[PDB]
């Protein structure tokens, strides 16, 4: 037995929708963020900063591929492309 | 090499969670990229705070302060 | 003499200082801030005169227009990110066509 | 008052000459009052956060770096820097 | 009905600053729509920065400060 | 025997001719009366009776024709996006929605 | 050391509109994020107009005006109501 294409699509955009906790795991995530913190050397960090640049970054997205979707949309596409993110972005202004 | 660590999977379900139902196979690079500049920019401001306050450990507090100053304004930590 | 003398710039020391004291930023002013101010105000200055001046020759011009304010700040890449949000009278725009809709 | 004649004075220091309008003048005018009520109020951000009652030029300074991009912003330090420097020796 | 007074030709003027080659016969209406909306909100803060001044007259540096609120500075009219 | 004509531009010329000229001056492009009587009109809404100043005027002008002239330039770009030359409605909206209006 | 909050306060306006009702601890800090927020704003704009105009001194009519300013649609409004209100009751 198979789900057609885009079916289980639809079922975990519902689900991720309704759901709330974070996307990104932790550990790779911190140690990205305490990698590219050397700017001055020999840091150090409070876990609730790491938290809450964790939830900035996955809003950001968030919001970001919002407006992909939107834009691929637009064009009369499902799927998004890359030029879909940067025209997002240029109206955006970035 | 950590931006590696930005899986093929979380990158899926945080699209699933923006509501995309198809997904080409170049947008991970990008997305990649553009979470790197925006961390680089946010954490360079927490930086300069943590460095004018003369302190080694970086506080949350400044981290809402960078947010604040580039208009996002996140609650819950103070 | 002025305090300006006394630190080689060009704008006032003294008006910054009254401003400081003035415009209800604090408790108190430590007497290096007005200078230190005045001194980024007149680099800033310098440069953005500088580029207008620019402008101004590659036009065969002798006055400096807002037009030619205008070229000088979009025409550099960090002026215009600190004056991205900013609209100047009678400036107008960059010409520039897209590449699609020339034949 | 405002800011005229010292901009004519910086004006022909970098270029002899040329001239400039009224209007150009007036622009000029604002930006310097922009870029003032910015860095100061910057300022006055950064001296509430450590619970101090002065602004010092370590305040203006960490107000400059967080303002301006980069490039701009090292040399702005380094104007500043000799500045203060000259005015105490 | 003054927002008439907002020609076709004055709009497709604009839009030829803009950068557009060709203009479908519905832009201007939504042009006008838009502006009207703009104005409206310009106007509104401005009277209210007016008559919280005890002012009748209008000034320009009201119509300054509503704008910076808005958040567009406007160089020239200071 | 007649008076032939030369010939007719091809479309789009002018108007690429146009963007140059428009592009390289800078003035105001709105009907400066019929733009006054509409803002007389729609403050009538706040406050009866009220009084203007020249330069008041002159500044909203200023704004908005930059406003509508940004607003322009990226519908322009989502029209471009969409594979199109003509520039529609659809388009406007979708530069206002992403831009957060 | 001790540090101020809202806490109680905000507790007893929900146990007036919703006698029946709990508020997890990461409500509370969100709550107390948003007053701070919202006292910031009206207080720089009530600053911000009281420089305008050259007075020393920052009174309701500022304040109202900041909140008017501020705050859209009828929000605004009763927003007003509720001010003028307490303000009449308070002076008698």
């Amino acid at each position: 037995h198979r789900y057609r294409p885009g079916t289980v699509a639809l079922r975990e955009i519902r689900r991720y929708q309704k759901s709330t906790e974070l996307l990104i795991r932790k550990l790779p995530f911190q140690r990205l963020v305490r990698e590219i913190a050397q700017f001055k050397t020999d840091l150090r960090f409070q876990s609730s900063a790491v938290m809450a640049l964790q939830e900035a970054s996955e809003a950001y997205l968030v919001a970001l591929f919002e407006d992909t979707n939107l834009c691929a949309i637009h064009a009369k596409r499902v799927t998004i492309m890359p030029k879909d993110i940067q025209l997002a972005r240029r109206i955006r202004g970035e | 090499d950590n931006i590696q660590g930005i899986t093929k999977p979380a990158i899926r379900r945080l699209a699933r969670r923006g509501g995309v139902k198809r997904i080409s196979g170049l947008i991970y690079e990008e997305t990649r990229g553009v979470l790197k500049v925006f961390l680089e920019n946010v954490i360079r401001d927490a930086v300069t705070y943590t460095e004018h306050a003369k302190r080694k450990t970086v506080t949350a507090m400044d981290v809402v302060y960078a947010l604040k100053r580039q208009g996002r304004t996140l609650y819950g930590f103070g | 003499k002025t305090r300006s003398s006394r630190a080689g710039l060009q704008f006032p020391v003294g008006r910054v200082h009254r401003l400081l004291r003035k415009g209800n930023y604090a408790e108190r002013v430590g007497a290096g801030a007005p200078v230190y101010l005045a001194a980024v105000l007149e680099y800033l200055t310098a440069e953005i005169l500088e580029l207008a001046g620019n402008a101004a020759r590659d036009n065969k011009k002798t006055r400096i227009i807002p037009r030619h304010l205008q070229l000088a700040v979009r025409n550099d890449e960090e002026l215009n990110k600190l004056l991205g949000r900013v609209t100047i009278a009678q400036g107008g725009v960059l010409p520039n066509i897209q590449s699609v809709l020339l034949p | 008052e405002s800011y005229a004649i010292y901009v004519y004075k910086v004006l022909k220091q970098v270029h002899p000459d040329t001239g400039i309008s009224s209007k150009a003048m007036s622009i000029m005018n604002s930006f310097v009052n922009d870029v003032f009520e910015r860095i100061a109020g910057e300022a006055s951000r950064l001296a509430h956060y450590n619970k101090r009652s002065t602004i010092t030029s370590r305040e203006i300074q960490t107000a400059v770096r967080l303002l301006l991009p980069g490039e701009l912003a090292k040399h702005a330090v380094s104007e500043g820097t000799k500045a203060v420097t000259k005015y105490t020796s």
